C-alpha cells in the first residue's frame, strides 16, 4: 500500500500547485477585462444621445 | 471685452472678433490680480479661452479682459541650466529669469527639424539592464513604466543620475564631441517628490547640470498641458543653435494624459476608449514628434518619458498608446522591487524594435547586439521553467530546463543588482554577460553563430 | 438681487446675477438656503443649493452674500462637531431639537456666544506686520498648544488699532489695519476660502515622525507627521476601531477627524466616545475631545457638505500648521467623497470618466495631497509644524482595483494593509508585513538613528525575518520540520513573538495597546539579540528542545513584553529591557557550554 | 482573443470552481500526508 | 474670396461660399493651409484645417483651388521623398531651413525643376489615343523607364502635335489634343482625384505567385501577386523590419511605401538603409531605392497627410498597375489612420460608433482593398499588373475584437498573426496556425509544386505539427512530461526548432539573409525528415535521448542556414542540406537495431 | 427578392435566393441615421435595426395558392466571433433555428467546417416530407 | 403577428391579446394567454424609442420598458367576474421570455424575474443533447405553491 500511496502523492501535488498558480489568474484577468469593455460601450452610447 | 459666463476650465468671453487661435488674453479680476490664458475656441462675437492659471473667481461687468495680441511663444534662451523657472512660461519660484533670444511655438512645428539619418551613437545609464537588453541611442525614446507600490520617482532619478557620469566618459572614447545638458521637467506632482529630486541632482553632482521646471499639483489641469511644451522648447533650441546633446526626463507623463481627459469631460467632447479622449493620439504626439538629431547633426533630443501606470495593466490606453511610437520599452517590476533587487527592471517584456538604431558598434562592441538577443531568449526559457517547476516540481523537468533555472536566478541577481552609485561601463557588462553564459554548453547555445561562441565564451 | 428662473431638481439657475463670481456663496429664496455658484451660462447663474428647494416659486429673490463660500479659522474649534462646511451640529441641539440640520436652518461657523481672552502679541500701533505675523494669542486649552492669532495671509500693513488685553467676542472686531484708507477691520477669526491652498513660509518634506502610541504603526513600518497613507476600509466592523485607537493613542498636538459621507453608526460612535476616554499623556476636562476637532457627516447630509468636507478639514490642518503643530488629519473615506462627485456630475449633465467618477477626480486627488505635508509655519519667530493625512479608501466596485484606490496609491508613498481575519476576531491593529510599504523609510531611520535608538538595524531585520519564515513554513508542510536544521526552526520560533507582541495588539487594553516610542524599541532590541545568539548557540552544539528550556526566563520576559508599563522610571527608557540584556548575556555562555 | 458579451456567465462560474476545487484538492492532499507519516512509521518496525 | 467665421478647434466655418465639391481642396488663411470642405451648413461651409493651427485670425482670406485633394502622377516619383498632401520633402529642406514640415508652407506637387527625357510612342500624328495608353516613356532609373507617360482616363482623342525626342520641363506642353478643336493641351504630370479609384480594363485571377523573400511566410502562409493581407501586433513585432526586407527581396518592379504616423527616426533609418544596401536582382547607384518611393508622415504632422497616405499611395500603384507593373504596396499602420478619423469624429461632432471611432470606418477601409487585385492594364497595349496589399494594424492591449483589426479582418483574406509571449523569446514576427489563415493558400502550393518544390506534401505535415504542438504544450504544463508518450515527445521537439529557424529573423551576427522558397524547401524537407525517422524508431523501441543528441550538429547548422548566403550549391538544393538528409538515414538505422 | 417574387408567383419557380453578405448590410445601418433624427441603439448599432431585417425576411417564405416559393439562404460573418454580438443576436429571432460554423475545424483543415452542438432546427419534425 | 408587419401592430398584439382574455374572464369563462415571446414584444418598443427619438437608459431599450412590462402583465389572474350575476373567471398568462441584450442580466430579464412568480428553468447546453424542458432548479421558485398544494390535497395526491 505505502508504494501505492508514494504514486499518488505525486500526482496530488502537482495538482495543488496547478490551480493556484495557472487557473486562478486566468479567469481573473479575463473577467476583468471583459467587464471593462463591456461598460464602455453602454457609456458613450448616453454621451452620444445627449450630446 | 468683459465673461459672459464661466462653465469649468472654459471660459465663455463675449467679445469682438478680432482674436486669433491661440492668441493670448488676460483676465483681471476685481481684485486686480491678472491671470493668463488662450482662446481655445472663437467664434464671432465670443470666445471660449481656456486659463492656464485659476478656473473660479471669473465674473462678468467687474472683470474686464485685456489682449496681449501674441498667440502664446515660449521665450527660450541657452542660459537655462542652473536657473530655476516654474511651469507657466516664467518662474514664480522668484528663481533666475528666463530671457529670450528666440520665442518658439509650441504647436509642434515651429521651424522643427528632425532625423533624416537615425541614432547610431550610443549613450550609457550605467545600467546594465537597460544597455545592455535594449540599448539607448541619441535620440531614442524609452518610456519608464512604473506602478503605484514601485517607487516611480527613486527610479527616474537613478537613471539620470548615473547617465551624468557615464556620458563624459562616453565623451573621452568619441561617442561624443559636444556638451551634454539635462532638462528636467516636472509637470503637477507632490510638493514631496519636487523637493526629493532637487536633492538627488545635488548629491550626484549638482544643479549646474540641470534646468528646472515645476509646476504644483494645486495649480491646474491647463498648466500640467503646456508644462511639458516648455520642456520641449528649451531642448530644440539647445540642440539646434549650439550644437548640444539635450537629454530630457519628463515626470509624470501620466499626470499629462489625465489633465486632457478633464478637458473632455467638463467640455462637450465624446471621449474614446475608456473615457480617454479620441484626440488623445495628436496630444501625446507633440512631445514624442520632437526628438531625434537636431540639424548640423551634432545636437539632439533624447527622450525618457516616465509614466505610472495607475491599475498596473497593460490594457489601459496610456501605456498600449506610448508603446507603439516610443522606440523602446522598459518595464520595472514589482515583484523584483519586493525581493530586494535595486533597481529591479524585468526585461522578459522589454523591448525595442528599432534595436539596431539603439545600439552602437563605433564605440560599443559588434558583439554587443548578438549577446543581448541570445540573452533575452535564455532568460524568457528560464521564466517559462520557472512556472513549470512551481506546478510539476522537478520530478519530471528536462536536463536543459535545470540549466535555464540556475540563469534566471544568476541572471536577477548579479546582473540586475547594482550599487546606488556603482556604475558599469558597456565592456564590463558584456563580460559579466559572458559568465552569464558561460555555465550553459555549446549545444545549448546552437542558434547563436558559430564564429561568436567559438570566439567569446 | 438676482430673481429665480428655474428649479429643475435641487440645481436652481437665476437671472440677473451681475459681478457673479465663479465660487460666489448666494442664499436662495425668502428662506435663505445656502447655496454656490458652480456655473454661469449668460446673464443666467446656476446654482447647486444643498437644501431641499421645495417651496421655492420662480421669482423668488436671490441674495448674493457678496464673497464666496469661507470657513472660519480662528479660536474655538475645538471640541465642535460640525458640517461639511462647517456648521455646528451642536448649536442645533440647543435651538431646533434637532441632530441635523433641518431646510430653511443655517447659523454662523463659529458661536458667538463664547467669548475668548484675546492677549495682545510683540506689535503695537505704529509698527508694520506682515502675512502671518502673530498679532496675538488667545488661551483657552493647558492641555495642548491653543489658537494663536495670526494677520491674515496675503494681507500687510501699519496696524492702526490693536485692541488690548481683555475678553472680546469671536464676531467683534480687536484689528484695525490701514493699508491705502482703512484696509477693513479683521476679527478674531479669519475666513479663508476652501478651495484655496492657504501659504505658509515654504513647504519641506517630512522627516519628522511622533508619537503614534499603537506598536505596530512604528515597528513595521514607521509612521511619521507630514506623510501621505492609505488605508483600507471596511465598513465598521474593522475601519471604526483602528480609527478610534489612532485618534486616542497619538499624542499629536491636534487631531482634525473627518467623516466624508458615512454609516451613520461611526459619527455617532466617535462625538460619545471622546470625553469618555482618557488622555494618555494626562489632562482632564474631555480628555480627548479637548484636543479634537470634528467634522463629522453621514451619508444623509447635503452632497455639497460630503464634497466639501475633506476641503474645510484640509484648511482646518493648514491653520494650525502655521502655528506651529502637528496635526492628524484622519479622513474616512475618499471613496465616499468621491461619490459626491458622481451625483454632483450626473446633476449638471457633466460627462464622467471611467466607472462613472467624473475626471476631476484625479487632479483633485493630487491639490490635496500636496496641501498635506511638512511646513515651517509663517509668522515672525517661526517654528515647525505639519499635517499628516491618512485617508481611508474602502471598496467602491467592492474590489481595490476601483479609480479611487488606484489614484491615490500611486501619489500616496504608504500602505497598510489590515488583515480581515483577524480584525473579525477583534484585534486593532494587524498590519500584514507583505502588503505593505514606506517609501518614508530610508529618511525616518537616520532620524531615529540620531536621536537615540539602534532602529535602523532592528526594523529591518524585523521585516526581513517574517518574510523568511513564510518561506521556511513551506518547506515544513511538504518535506517536514525534522530533516531541518536547528537553524531555520529558530528562524520560526523568532517570527512569532515578533508576530504575537506587535501585531496582535488589543486596543480594547491600553497595557496591551500604548506604549512610547522608545518603548517599542525596546522590545524589538530584545527579540534580536535573542535570535542572533540562539542560531550562534545552536552551532556551537545545543538541540531546539534544549535551547528551549535553557533560555527560558529571557524567553518569558520577552513573551510578557506588551504587558508592561509606559514607564519604570522614564518613559523613554525603560530600566528592565535594559537589565534584561545582562541577563541574555549571562544565559548565552550558561546555554552554549 | 474572447467574447465582449457575456463572458462573466461561464467564467464567474469558473472562479468559483476553480477556488472552490483548490480548498477542497487541499483536503484530499492533507489527508494523504496525514496517513503517510503514519505507514512510515509502521514500516520500517 | 470667402471669410472666415470661425474657429473652433481644428474645424473652421467660413461664410460666403456659393459653391465647393466635396473634399474640395483650398488654401487658407494668408498662412495659406491645408484644408478639404467636409460638409455645408447653409452659406457657412465648415472645413477642416488640418495642418497645425495655433495663429489663424478669424475674417482671413478663404482660396477655393476649385478641385478636390488630388495627386500628381507622372515623371518623377522614383527615388524622389513626398508627403502624404503631395508636398516633395527635399524641396521644402532647401528653401524653408525646416528639415520637416513648419507651419505655413506652400511648395508646389511636383518637383518642376528635373528636366526628364522625352521619347515618342507607337501613336504618331493622326492617330487615335485613349486614357491609359503608353503615349511615350520617361528614364528615371539606370535599369528601366520607370513612369511610362498615359494619356489620363477621362480623357480622349487624335493627337495634332506630338512633341519630339529631346528634354523638357514638367510645367512645358508636350502633348496636344484634338476633340472639338483644341480640347487642351497636356503636360507631363496629369492630375486625378485620390478619392476616385482608376478604372482598370478587368480584373484577373490571382493565383501567381508573389515572393516576399522571407522564409516564414513562404513556409507558411504564403501571399499571392493580387494579394490582400492584414497583420497585426504592437511594438516588437518587427514590422519596420519585415518592410525593409520586403522592399530588399520584392519581386515587384515598385515597391510603395506608407508611413502613417511613424516615429521619424525609423522613417530616417528605412530611408538611409535602401541606398547602403545592394539589390537581389542588381541595382546601380541607390540600388534598393530606385525600386522605392516613400510617403512618410509622423505623428504629429498634418492630419490630412495621414489620413490621405492610404489613398495618395492606392492611387500610385493603380497608376504603376495600369503602366504594366507589380506593385507590392506596404501600409504601415491603417491603425494609425484609424487615430486620424477617431479625431476627425470628434472635432466635427458628427456621432462616432463603438470605442469613440466612427462607424464609416468600415466602408473606408473596405474600399481601400477593392481597388487591390490582379488586373489587365487600361490602355491599348495591354499588360498584366497587381496590386498586393500588405497592411499592417495594432491591438488595443491584446484585444483582437478592437474594431479597427476587425474591420480589417472582415475584408481580407489572409490573416498572419503576431504573438507577444513568442516576440519576448525574439522570434518576431510570430505566426502560427491558429491566428491565422491564407484561402491562396490550396492554389498557391499547385503553383509551387509546378516550379520544382515538393512544397503541397510538406505543408500538410507541418501545419499538423504546429496544430498538435500547442494542445500537447497545455498538458506540459498541467500535469506535467509524464503524461506524454514519446511520439508526442518528438512533436514538441521538431516544432521548437520551427519556431526559432522560420520566424526569427533576428540576428546574431548579421541579419538573416534572403532565403526563397527553394531555400525554404529545403528547411522543410529536413524538419519533417526528422520527425518521421524518430517517431518510427520509437515506435521499434530506441531511447529518445539517443535519437536527439545524435541529430546535434544538423540542427545546429538548419539554425544558421539563414545567416550564409543563398547558393552554397545551388538555391535550388544547397549541399548543406543535401548531406543532412544522409545523416538522417545512417542514424535511423543505428537507433532500430 | 423583389424579382424572385415575380418568378415564384407569376411563372411559379422555385427561387433559392442567396443574399452575401449581412454583415455589410448591417454595417450600412449604423452609419446611415449619424444625420437625422432617428439615433441608434445598443452599442451603435440600430434599435430599428429589427426593422430592416424584417423587410428582407418580408419576401420570403411559402406563395398564396401554392405557385412556387421562394427559399432564402442568407450569409451572416460573426465579426468578433461571439454570437452575443448585434448581428447574429437579432437575426437569430427572427430565424428558424440556425447553423453555426466552426473555428476549430477549420484550423484542422476539415472543410465544410461547422459543428453541430449549436445548430439545431426545431421545426424538423413536422415539416419534411 | 410576424415580425414583417409593422411594428405599430407588434406593440399592440399583446394588448389586443389581454382584452379579449379580460372580456371573457368577465364572461365567467377560464382563459389560457398564452404569449411568445415578450421579448420580441420589447424588442417592438425599442424599434419605437429610436424612431420617435426618444432617450434610452436600458441599453439601448426604453426607460418606459419596465412600467409596460408590468402593467400589461398584473391584468392576469384568477378573479370574480365583472358584473351582477356573478361568475368565476380566470386567465392565466403563460409567457415565454428570452434574452435580448444577449446577457441573462440585461434589463428585459430583470424586469421579468421581479414581476413574475413562477419560473420553471431551461438550459440550451443540455437542451442540445434532447431533454427540453432542462430545469435549473435554482432559477426556479414558486410562491403559488402552499395554497396550490393545500388543494391537491384535497384532490387526492400526496403531491407535496
Amino acid at each position: 500500500a505505502f508504494i501505492i500511496l508514494d504514486e499518488v502523492i505525486k500526482v496530488t501535488n502537482r495538482r495543488v500547485n496547478a490551480i493556484e498558480h495557472v487557473i486562478i489568474p486566468r479567469t481573473e484577468n479575463t473577467i476583468a477585462y471583459i467587464n471593462s469593455e463591456l461598460d464602455e460601450l453602454d457609456r458613450e452610447e448616453f454621451y452620444r444621445l445627449k450630446k | 471685452n468683459t465673461v459672459s459666463g464661466v462653465n469649468g476650465p472654459l471660459v465663455i468671453l463675449e467679445k469682438v472678433k478680432f482674436p486669433r487661435y491661440n492668441e493670448i488674453v488676460n483676465l483681471t479680476l476685481p481684485d486686480g490680480t491678472v491671470r493668463q490664458g488662450q482662446v481655445l475656441e472663437i467664434r464671432g462675437d465670443r470666445a471660449i479661452v481656456q486659463v492656464f492659471e485659476g478656473t473660479s473667481g471669473i465674473d462678468v461687468k467687474k472683470t474686464t479682459v485685456e489682449f496681449t495680441g501674441e498667440s502664446l511663444r515660449i521665450p527660450v534662451s541657452e542660459d537655462m541650466l542652473g536657473r530655476i523657472f516654474d511651469g507657466s512660461g516664467r518662474p514664480i519660484d522668484n528663481g533666475p529669469k528666463v530671457f529670450a533670444e528666440d520665442y518658439l511655438d509650441i504647436n509642434g512645428s515651429p521651424i522643427n527639424p528632425y532625423a533624416r539619418i537615425y541614432p547610431e551613437e550610443m549613450i550609457s545609464t550605467g545600467v546594465s539592464a537597460i544597455d545592455t537588453m535594449n540599448s539607448i541611442a541619441r535620440g531614442q525614446k524609452i518610456p519608464i513604466f512604473s506602478a503605484s507600490g514601485l517607487p516611480h520617482n527613486e527610479i527616474a532619478a537613478q537613471i539620470c543620475r548615473q547617465a551624468g557620469l557615464v556620458r563624459p566618459t562616453k565623451d573621452v572614447h568619441d561617442g561624443h564631441e559636444e556638451n551634454f545638458s539635462i532638462v528636467f521637467a516636472a509637470m503637477g506632482v507632490n510638493l514631496e517628490t519636487a523637493r526629493f529630486f532637487k536633492q538627488d541632482f545635488e548629491e550626484n553632482g549638482s544643479l549646474e547640470r540641470t534646468s528646472l521646471f515645476l509646476n504644483l499639483a494645486n495649480d491646474p489641469t491647463i498648466e500640467r498641458i503646456i508644462t511639458p511644451r516648455l520642456a520641449l522648447t528649451t531642448a530644440e533650441y539647445l540642440a539646434y543653435q549650439t550644437e548640444r546633446h539635450v537629454l530630457t526626463i519628463l515626470t509624470d507623463m501620466s499626470s499629462y494624459a489625465d489633465a486632457l481627459r478633464e478637458v473632455s469631460a467638463a467640455r462637450e467632447e465624446v471621449p474614446g476608449r475608456r473615457g480617454y479622449p479620441g484626440y488623445m493620439y495628436t496630444d501625446l504626439s507633440t512631445i514624442y514628434e520632437r526628438a531625434g538629431r537636431v540639424e548640423g547633426r551634432n545636437g539632439s533630443i533624447t527622450q525618457i518619458p516616465i509614466l505610472t501606470m495607475p491599475n498596473d495593466d497593460i490594457t489601459h490606453p496610456i501605456p498600449d498608446l506610448t508603446g507603439y511610437i516610443t522606440e523602446g520599452q522598459i518595464f520595472v517590476d514589482r515583484q523584483l522591487h519586493n525581493k530586494g533587487i535595486y533597481p529591479p527592471i524585468n526585461v522578459l517584456p522589454s523591448l525595442s524594435r528599432l534595436m539596431k538604431s539603439a545600439i552602437g558598434e563605433g564605440m560599443t562592441r559588434k558583439d554587443h547586439g548578438d549577446v543581448s538577443n541570445q540573452l533575452y531568449a535564455k532568460y524568457a526559457i528560464g521564466k517559462d521553467a520557472a512556472a513549470m517547476k512551481a506546478v510539476v516540481g522537478e520530478e519530471a523537468l528536462s536536463i536543459e530546463d535545470k540549466l535555464s533555472l540556475e540563469f534566471l536566478e544568476k541572471f536577477e541577481k548579479t546582473f540586475i543588482t547594482q550599487g546606488a552609485y556603482e556604475d558599469r561601463t558597456v565592456f564590463e557588462s558584456l563580460d559579466q554577460a559572458w559568465s552569464l553564459l558561460r555555465i550553459y554548453p555549446k549545444e545549448m547555445l546552437n542558434r547563436i553563430s558559430p564564429k561568436i561562441l567559438d570566439e567569446f565564451y | 438681487y438676482g430673481a429665480i428662473y428655474s428649479v429643475s431638481g435641487p440645481v436652481v439657475i437665476a437671472e440677473n446675477m451681475i459681478g457673479c463670481a465663479m465660487y460666489e456663496l448666494v442664499k436662495v429664496g425668502h428662506d435663505n438656503l445656502v447655496g454656490e455658484v458652480i456655473r454661469i451660462d449668460g446673464d443666467k447663474a446656476t446654482i447647486q443649493v444643498y437644501e431641499e428647494t421645495a417651496g421655492l416659486t420662480v421669482g423668488d429673490p436671490v441674495l448674493r452674500t457678496g464673497k464666496p463660500l469661507s470657513v472660519e479659522l480662528g479660536p474655538g474649534l475645538m471640541e465642535t462637531i460640525y458640517d461639511g462646511i462647517q456648521r455646528p451640529l451642536k448649536a442645533i441641539k440647543e435651538e431646533s431639537q434637532s441632530i441635523y440640520i433641518p431646510r430653511g436652518i443655517d447659523t454662523p461657523a463659529l458661536d458667538r456666544t463664547i467669548k475668548w481672552q484675546f492677549t495682545p502679541g510683540k506689535f503695537q500701533v505704529g509698527d508694520h506686520i506682515s502675512g502671518g505675523d502673530i498679532y496675538g494669542s488667545v488661551f483657552e486649552n493647558s492641555l495642548i498648544s491653543s489658537h494663536k492669532i495670526l494677520l491674515p495671509p496675503r494681507s500687510r500693513g501699519t496696524i492702526t488699532w490693536i485692541a488690548p488685553a481683555g475678553e472680546y467676542t469671536l464676531d467683534e472686531k480687536i484689528l484695525e489695519v490701514e493699508f491705502d484708507g482703512k484696509k477693513s477691520d479683521f476679527t478674531l477669526y479669519h475666513t479663508w476660502p476652501v478651495r484655496v491652498p492657504r501659504p505658509v513660509t515654504e513647504k519641506l518634506s517630512a522627516d519628522y515622525p511622533l508619537l503614534t502610541g499603537q506598536r505596530v504603526l512604528d515597528a513595521l513600518f514607521p509612521c511619521v507627521q507630514g506623510g501621505t497613507t492609505c488605508i483600507p476600509g471596511a465598513f465598521g466592523c474593522g475601519k471604526t476601531v483602528i480609527s478610534q485607537s489612532l485618534s486616542k493613542y497619538s499624542n499629536s498636538d491636534a487631531i482634525i477627524y473627518v467623516g466624508c459621507g458615512e454609516r451613520g453608526n461611526e459619527m455617532a460612535e466617535v462625538l460619545m466616545e471622546f470625553p469618555e476616554l482618557y488622555t494618555e499623556m494626562s489632562g482632564t476636562k474631555e480628555p480627548i475631545m479637548k484636543r479634537t476637532t470634528l467634522v463629522a457627516n453621514t451619508s444623509n447630509m447635503p452632497v455639497a457638505a460630503r464634497e466639501a468636507s475633506i476641503y474645510t478639514g484640509i484648511t482646518l490642518a493648514e491653520y494650525f500648521r502655521d502655528q506651529g503643530k502637528n496635526v492628524s488629519m484622519i479622513a474616512d473615506s475618499s471613496s465616499r467623497w468621491a461619490e459626491a462627485l458622481r451625483e454632483i456630475s450626473g446633476r449638471l449633465g457633466e460627462m464622467p470618466a471611467d466607472q462613472g467618477f467624473p475626471a476631476y477626480l484625479g487632479a483633485k486627488l493630487a491639490s490635496f495631497y500636496e496641501r498635506a505635508g511638512k511646513a515651517v509655519a509663517l509668522g515672525s519667530p517661526d517654528r515647525t509644524g505639519s499635517v499628516s493625512i491618512v485617508a481611508a479608501v474602502s471598496p467602491a466596485g467592492g474590489d481595490f482595483s476601483d479609480p479611487v484606490t488606484t489614484a491615490t496609491l500611486g501619489i500616496t508613498q504608504v500602505f497598510w494593509g489590515l488583515d480581515k481575519k483577524l480584525a473579525q476576531r477583534k484585534h486593532f491593529p494587524s498590519i500584514n508585513t507583505s502588503v505593505s510599504y514606506s517609501k518614508y523609510t530610508n529618511v525616518l531611520n537616520k532620524f531615529y538613528d540620531s536621536n537615540y535608538p539602534e532602529f535602523p538595524v532592528l526594523r529591518d531585520r524585523m521585516k526581513e525575518i517574517l518574510s523568511n519564515a513564510e518561506e521556511l513554513e513551506q518547506v515544513v508542510q511538504l518535506v517536514g520540520k525534522s530533516a531541518l536544521s536547528d537553524s531555520d526552526k529558530i528562524t520560526l520560533d523568532v517570527a512569532t513573538l515578533i508576530k504575537e507582541d506587535f501585531l496582535q495588539q488589543n486596543g480594547y487594553s491600553t497595557y496591551d495597546a500604548f506604549c512610547p516610542i522608545w518603548k517599542t524599541f525596546d522590545m524589538m532590541r530584545a527579540f534580536i539579540s535573542y535570535h542572533d545568539e540562539a542560531q550562534k548557540a545552536v552551532a556551537n552544539g545545543a538541540n531546539w528542545s534544549k535551547l528551549a528550556d535553557s533560555t527560558g526566563d529571557v524567553k518569558h520576559a520577552v513573551s510578557s513584553s506588551k504587558f508592561f508599563e509606559p514607564s519604570r522610571g522614564e518613559k523613554e527608557v525603560h530600566g528592565e529591557f535594559e537589565k534584561l540584556l545582562s541577563t541574555m548575556q549571562e544565559r548565552f555562555a550558561e546555554s552554549t557550554d | 482573443v474572447f467574447p465582449t458579451r457575456m463572458t462573466l456567465g461561464l467564467m464567474k462560474t469558473k472562479l468559483k470552481g476553480a477556488n472552490q476545487g483548490y480548498s477542497l484538492l487541499k483536503r484530499k492532499s492533507e489527508a494523504l500526508t496525514k496517513r503517510f507519516r503514519d505507514i512510515t512509521k509502521r514500516i520500517d518496525d
